[PDB]
């Protein structure tokens, strides 16, 4: 449940500075890797979280 | 093994620390991470 | 310690 | 498991923008308002997460 928050947390965030043709292939790699089950959940969270740490070292342009 | 994956990914063009950071965020997935480096 | 940060 | 590694991505992120014994004071108030429940680490989890985007969004000079 308090998953759902923090995932909810993570996605707006990430819409500000990821393509929706990127998050559609991670989406991709989730469903392939883990099906709809809720360990899917907790990956996309973690990998949000980490590609939005290294993105912002990169360079934020937005 | 999975070197190779990283090797690749640096012939897209993109420093190795990132890539690693990159592949590694990204579990196993190489053209994942290579789709994330190239919307940057 | 998780809420530690030395 | 999940939940810890999480917070451990949190805390070495946060560690490089904020001063330490600040993010170590804010983690006493989150003891003594959650003691050692895991509702501790879901509270801290978020404001973490939250500090990081409006400290990117301001401009990080780091
Ligand atoms: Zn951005
Ligand atoms: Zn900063």
């Amino acid at each position: 449940e308090w998953t759902l928050e923090l995932l909810e947390e993570l996605k707006s965030e990430a819409v500000r500075h990821f393509p929706r043709i990127w998050l559609h292939n991670l989406g991709q790699h989730i469903y392939e890797t883990y099906g709809d089950t809720w360990a899917g959940v907790e990956a996309i969270i973690r990998i949000l979280q980490q590609l939005l740490f290294i993105h912002f070292r990169i360079g934020c342009s937005h | 093994q999975e070197k190779e994956a990283i090797e690749r990914l640096k012939a897209l063009g993109f420093p190795e620390s990132l890539v690693i950071q990159a592949y590694f965020a990204c579990e196993k997935n190489e053209n994942l991470a290579a789709n994330f480096l190239l919307s940057q | 310690n998780p809420l530690e940060f030395l």
